[PDB]
């Protein structure tokens, strides 16, 4: 599955 | 001298401020150089994070603790409007920069940078808009990528206010959220690719110097395939009439080729675009050469793979070739795990001809071969170890750690299998499915997820821009003593 | 020779191909460094020059710097506060929109699709509810995929067959000069292809035939066969190990061959002197549209499998039926009872007794036999002078070679077919509708129609002959135009209405009653003679107000006027874009037309959970035929009709009609309508969330100048903000992507000849842009192409051949009139007696 967003 | 060679070493690096506080994170997502100032000018560039652009100059130092940057102009956006898309342009009377800013609302807001007022907007687009990108063959002419799945082509020119869309890219060309919008270098060709995984190729008509009441509507592509990429398409740009482009999960950037395509041919019309008939092929192309032994000729050919690893699942990661005359072409990217990447396409061809002459000579002298680097002459290193011992000319930038390998190390001919390999693993072009290592690897201190890369003009200055509102300055021929 | 020692030549040949890749790779890139673009526009002094450091709202900025291999920064976080420049805009962006939404005239036919990518609602977090509702939805997505029983391709092999074809693409130059160079005997690539269709199977057995029908089985020596053997086994050795990723086998190879490929195509259109007939007419008689007589168009079925079943005379027993009746017709018309420019009959027999006549070839007997077929028992028409201004001869030597090979008919037998008793609920006669009808038939009810052929039965209309008219459906329905039974023997057969009037005549409601409205269907251009759609249903006549005043009321659709009317935002709460009117409707008055995408019940819900939101709903699926499940998707494709949004108490009503075998939605008015007012109408109780298998449909129930309106309006194109008092923008519709679209569908064909082709895709783009609905307007727009293309029709040899099937097809059907033929012998004779006269 994709992610557009950096993780914090 | 051996100065061509030099790749781009961090310099400065700079942290904003969190300017979108609420509870996603703020980011960077575009960094672009001004290109209309004139040669030698001090580069100036845009950064734009989730609701600001920051407007910085560059200049070289001689002093090693000394900040270059300097904020010339700090903008902020005030409305509901999670910007993401930007480029440069020109007022058409004056000549006074303007900066395209483009986001969540689907809006390109003309700022006049210099008088920090706005110039005007853009209206038109149903969604949001993810990229955008200007005309090099015209500076009024700005291309928008937006997530109603269509392109809309701009004139700022002053024949083009009352309407400034010139042209409507849409048709059933693409089917979801566009991500990528790149131009040719003539104008007349515009690269789009996004979420339904399809790289689209266009040729734009010629727009009239004259009020147009409606915007010219393209309803097919002239190249069209999904086949490239198994995944969604962020990136994509044009290497002469090469293609360079980008999927998630892959860890490669791909450069590949449309067969029969050439810019250096007449641009094709609306109604000689390929329509798509038979749905059981996933790619169509106008450029497909006549002449094959095939019913299906190759309509596309995957040339190398750069690879990029450690992205993973982060898309809206995006690359920037500088490619100047006279200049060596520097393909830079950043990865989602903190690492900086460089290939000199320079280093390629010299390594081709170095391995071609290697081969030759280990054949010719039976693996009596002596490599020698350059800085004394070939007929002068002949002279040394004299006839029945080869002498092969090894670029200086090579450097150890179908060629047959030394059989021990203290060996005086061949190098280690550990050398030639690390060489090939950087330098080698005979594997279309094969991973090319970067040339230089630049680490990045804490948790950084890349978003756009930018040359200055003279590509001295090397901009990578990400998470966390931060921007990490890279430099070559410093002026540092 | 050995399979072991074959692989081994073939492994050496093999590093040729990534030495030549890299050769290739790096002259691509040398080529392009070269080639770099020098930069343009360049301002002649710096223009930011003037400006510094800007060290009322302030941001913070920690610089840093670095030194060294490895960067280590040189701890300096040294910030400087900056002040920022807030620019607030000054306009707002339009409501949204997916697509570009571009204008069709009529509704064209969609193919059923396939999703190939994964749709991205948002960002899901790794293990959670969001993530398990969005991986849900996306399985859900490919049962939908499945439920068809369709081609279920997984992923894991998609991939694998993707690099798999690169690897194809990459060896196919390679084969050829390999071969060459291995120079082994029965080692030739028509032999490898002639050993993969006799050794097993991925090949139909049919197809086999054809292969070796093409090539032959013949490949002796019983040594040059080991050889082939051989050589197929130990490529498979080198290239296709089934350990690797790309992997290839030569059967994969040669299947892409320019020889091979065209065998296995799946895109396919298709008395002894009848039979060869009945051959030489095939592509006319399989794809010509009935309805429109176009060769490609929006009419006909797309099957599971996205095969199109046309709307033509093989739907209706092909040519023998109807020719068959025409003949019978031809005889009968028997018993009750020109000159041209080149020669006739009246002038000349056969002309001179011995007189030198040039060959006759197979294709211009093959032209007198059609001709004279389709003509037949006829008492005006004539096929020698026809068929001479087709062939070019002289018109004596079709009477010379018409005599030559003694044409004789078939005879038709005397189909007097016995008296039957009318319907107890429909007079075909007076041309009313009585008693119960409305429980007895099913015609005007179209939410419960089911689709069939017309019937081309030779007995009666009723159930025990097989009628499905009378049979096929719950109730039974009444024959229309392309019945094969006549309005003389069949008590279905509708004969139109006999509706007449001084005044304005077929109106919704009025002595006696107009059964077209009550049929729930527009006027028929033939049929409904004297009432009299005849004029008026035509498009030329339009915008004639002083014909629409008066008569034929009912073919608003026809007619294809819609009143004028503006795009704007719409008063409701978050509801995007409104169509409001531009000017003063008045109740009972034809408004627009909803057109779009004809798709099934099934695309519906497939394109609805494809663009649609779970974390959520735009819709613009209208039903057409609920039963048949056919749809209308205005999404990318259609007109302003798109944009009208719900409310119970509309101002507008959408109805299903019948307009000539077209099952259409019209809009008219339910109320009193003035300028800048907002359209509406109640969408149906298939809709779900409205406030002022399962798929979100709207239902039905079962010159000027920009208005005054406190809403804003925006142009449908170019999306700018009008101003009332402006010209109100009417865009012309532009057809040209829709007539490339059916172009290249045709050139798409394989068992369709270059020639064939070439007439087909000239005839189509012509009659395309009339959009023919009725029989009535045929011969006008016929004569039209005949004086047009005259020039174009006499330059070539198989023009005219070509031309000749249609005329014959058209002939046949009796669709197309004597007088008509004639007049068209004129025009190319005409026609080629100026290519003479400056060639
Ligand atoms: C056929 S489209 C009408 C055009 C649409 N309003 C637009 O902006 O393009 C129908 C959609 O409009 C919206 N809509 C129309 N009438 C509505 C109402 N009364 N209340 C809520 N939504 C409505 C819904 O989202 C529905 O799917
Ligand atoms: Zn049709
Ligand atoms: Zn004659
Ligand atoms: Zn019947
Ligand atoms: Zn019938
Ligand atoms: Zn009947
Ligand atoms: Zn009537
Ligand atoms: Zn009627
Ligand atoms: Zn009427």
């Amino acid at each position: 599955a994709a992610r557009k967003s950096a993780p914090a | 001298d051996s100065a061509e060679w030099e790749l781009p070493r961090l310099r400065t690096s700079f942290i904003f401020q969190d300017d979108y506080k609420y509870l996603d994170l703020a980011e960077f997502f575009d960094v672009k150089f001004y290109p209309y100032s004139p040669p030698g000018a001090p580069p100036v560039f845009a950064a734009t994070s989730k609701k600001h652009a920051v407007i910085c100059r560059l200049t070289q130092t001689t002093d090693k603790d000394a900040n270059p940057c300097e904020i010339i102009q700090l903008i902020r956006d005030d409305g509901n409007e999670a910007n993401c898309a930007s480029c440069w342009s020109k007022d058409p009377i004056t000549d006074q920069p303007l900066l395209c800013i483009a986001g969540n609302e689907g809006n390109v807001k003309v700022y006049n940078v210099t008088e920090g007022k706005l110039y005007r907007t853009l209206v038109g687009h149903g969604g949001g808009i993810n990229d955008l990108a200007t005309s090099p063959a015209n500076p009024y002419i700005i291309a928008s990528a937006s997530d109603d799945t269509t392109i809309r082509i701009w004139s700022l020119a002053p024949e083009h206010e009352k309407q400034p869309c010139v042209c409507i890219l849409g048709g059933e060309g693409h089917s979801y959220d566009l991500l990528s919008v790149a131009f040719h270098d003539n104008g007349r060709y515009v690269l789009s690719a996004g979420h339904d995984q399809v790289i689209n190729l266009w040729a734009l008509p010629e727009f009239p110097n004259e009020h147009m009441e409606i915007p010219i509507v393209i309803y097919y592509p002239h190249f069209s395939s999904s086949e490239i990429h198994n995944n969604l398409v962020d990136c994509v740009a044009f290497y002469g009439d090469l293609i360079l482009s980008r999927a998630c999960h892959e860890d490669t950037i791909v450069l590949w080729r449309i067969e029969g395509f050439s810019s250096d041919d007449p641009i094709p019309g609306p109604l000689d675009a390929p329509t798509p008939t038979d749905m059981t092929k996933q790619t169509r192309s106008y450029f497909t050469p006549t002449v094959s032994p095939q019913s299906r000729p190759a309509m596309f050919t995957r040339l190398a793979q750069f690879h990029t690893p450690d992205c993973g699942v982060q898309f809206f990661m995006r690359f920037r070739m500088y490619h100047v005359p006279g200049k060596h072409p520097i393909l830079a990217f950043a990865n989602a795990k903190s690492k900086t990447f460089f290939w000199d396409l320079a280093r390629f061809g010299e390594y081709a001809r170095f391995m071609a002459d290697l081969k030759e000579a280990q054949q010719s002298y039976n693996g009596r071969v002596v490599v020698v680097d350059q800085g004394i002459s070939l007929a002068q290193a002949q002279q040394v170890h004299g006839p029945g011992v080869g002498v092969v000319m090894k670029p200086a930038w090579l450097v150890p750690k179908m060629v047959s390998a030394s059989p021990d190390p203290d060996s005086p001919f061949g190098f280690s299998r550990e050398t030639l390999q690390a060489w090939a693993d950087m330098y080698d072009l005979s594997n279309p499915v094969g991973l090319i290592k970067a040339h230089r690897s630049l680490a990045i201190d804490g948790a950084f997820v890349g978003r756009q890369v930018g040359w200055s003009p003279e590509g001295e200055w090397c901009v990578v821009v990400g998470n966390g509102n931060r921007a990490l300055i890279y430099q070559r021929w410093g002026k540092e003593r | 020779w050995t399979v072991d020692k074959i692989a081994s030549a073939l492994s050496v040949l093999a590093e040729e191909v990534p030495q030549n890749h890299s050769r290739l790779v790096n002259f691509l890139l040398e080529e392009t460094e070269k080639r770099a673009p020098q930069p343009r526009h360049l301002s002649k002094t710096d223009p930011f020059a003037h400006m510094k450091s800007k060290a009322v709202p302030t941001m913070d900025v920690k610089f840093k710097q670095h030194s060294g291999e490895y960067g280590k920064s040189r701890n300096s976080g040294r910030r400087f506060q900056y002040p920022v420049v807030c620019i607030k805009p000054d306009r707002e962006p339009v409501p949204p929109y997916r697509f570009h939404h571009a204008e069709i005239r009529k509704n064209i036919l969609a193919l059923n699709s396939q999703l190939n990518f994964v749709p991205h609602l948002r960002d899901v977090d790794p293990n959670s509810a969001e993530e398990q509702k969005y991986s849900a939805w996306l399985m859900d997505l490919e049962n939908l995929d499945s439920k068809s029983g369709f081609k279920i391709q997984p992923r894991s092999q998609k991939i694998a067959k993707r690099a798999q074809a690169e690897y194809a693409a990459t060896l196919a130059p390679y084969l050829e000069p390999w071969l060459r160079k291995l120079n082994i005997e029965g080692c030739t690539k028509s032999n490898l292809i002639r050993f993969m269709a006799s050794q097993p199977d991925s090949m139909t057995p049919q197809q086999k035939s054809n292969l070796l029908d093409t090539y032959s089985d013949d490949m002796g020596s019983p040594q040059a066969v080991r050889n082939a053997s051989m050589f197929t086994e130990a490529w498979d050795r080198v290239f296709n190990d089934q350990s690797k990723l790309r992997r290839v086998a030569l059967r994969d190879i040669l299947m892409l061959d320019k020889n091979v490929e065209p065998i296995f195509d799946n895109k396919r259109a298709k008395e002894a002197l009848m039979q060869k007939v009945i051959d030489a007419l095939g592509s006319y008689t399989t794809l010509g549209c009935l309805i429109c007589f176009s060769h490609d168009c929006e009419h006909g079925e797309i099957e599971r499998d996205n095969q199109k079943r046309c709307f033509s005379l093989e739907e209706i027993g092909g040519l023998m039926p109807s020719l068959r009746r025409k003949w019978a017709a031809q005889i009968e018309q028997r018993q009750k009872t020109p000159p041209c420019r080149n020669e006739c009959y009246r002038i000349h027999g056969t002309g001179d007794p011995n007189q030198q006549v040039p060959p006759w070839s197979e294709n211009e007997v093959g032209t007198l036999e059609w001709m004279f077929a389709t003509i037949g028992y006829s008492q005006t028409l004539r096929p020698e002078c026809f068929v001479g201004a087709i062939l070019g001869r002289p018109c004596w030597d079709v009477h010379r070679k018409l005599q030559e090979l003694d044409l004789r008919l078939p005879p038709v037998e005397p189909r007097t077919i016995p008296k039957q008793k009318s319907l107890p609920w429909y007079d075909r006669r007076k041309k009313q509708l009585m008693s119960d009808w409305a429980d007895a038939t099913i015609t005007h009810e179209h939410a419960v129609r089911e689709l069939f052929a017309p019937c081309h039965h030779d007995g009666p209309c009723t159930a025990a002959n097989g009628c499905p008219c009378a049979s096929a459906g719950t109730h039974p329905v009444l024959c229309e135009r392309f019945c094969l039974c006549t309005a003389e023997e069949c008590p279905l057969k509708f004969t139109g209405c006999a509706c007449h009037s001084s005044g304005k005549t077929c109106l919704q409601r009025q002595g006696r009653p107009c059964i077209c409205v009550q049929l729930n269907r527009e006027c028929d251009p033939t049929l409904c003679k004297g009432c009299g759609a005849r004029e008026r249903a035509d498009p030329e006549n339009a915008y004639d107000e002083v014909l629409h005043s008066t008569g034929c009321q009912n073919v608003a659709l026809q007619r294809g006027a819609a009143k004028a009317v503006v795009l704007g935002k719409s008063q409701l709460e978050a509801c995007g874009y409104g169509l409001f009117a531009a000017e003063d409707i008045e109740e009972g008055e034809f408004v627009i037309e909803y057109t779009g995408e004809l798709i099934s019940h099934d695309e519906g819900v497939r394109r609805e959970h494809r663009r649609g939101d779970v974390f959520d709903k735009v819709s613009y699926l209208f039903t057409l035929l609920e039963q048949e499940g056919i749809w209308v998707d205005a999404a990318i494709y259609g007109n302003l009709s798109r944009y009208i949004n719900h409310a119970t108490d509309g101002n507008i009503m959408p109805k299903i009609m019948y307009v000539n075998h077209e099952w259409r939605i019209k809009f008219t008015a339910i109320k009193d309508i003035k300028a800048g007012e907002e359209l509406f109408f109640n969408y149906g109780d298939n809709f779900p969330n409205l406030t002022k298998t399962k798929a979100a449909r709207m239902s039905a129930p079962k010159p000027l100048l920009v208005p005054k309106t406190t809403q804003p309006l925006f142009d449908p194109l170019s999306k700018v903000q009008l101003l009332p008092g402006q010209p109100l923008p009417q865009h012309p519709i532009d057809d040209s992507w829709l007539l490339l679209k059916h172009r290249d569908n045709l050139q798409d064909f394989i068992d369709l000849r270059p020639e064939e082709k070439e007439f087909l895709q000239e005839w189509d783009a012509f009659i395309l842009r009339r959009h023919i609905s009725s029989e009535q307007y045929l011969p006008r727009y016929f004569l039209r192409f005949v004086r047009e293309k005259a020039d174009w029709l006499v330059s070539k040899r198989s023009r005219g051949e070509e031309f000749s099937k249609l005329v014959a097809t058209l002939l046949a059907r009796r669709v197309l009139p004597e007088r008509v033929v004639i007049e068209a012998t004129q025009v190319l004779n005409d026609a080629r007696g100026r290519l003479r006269e400056q060639g």
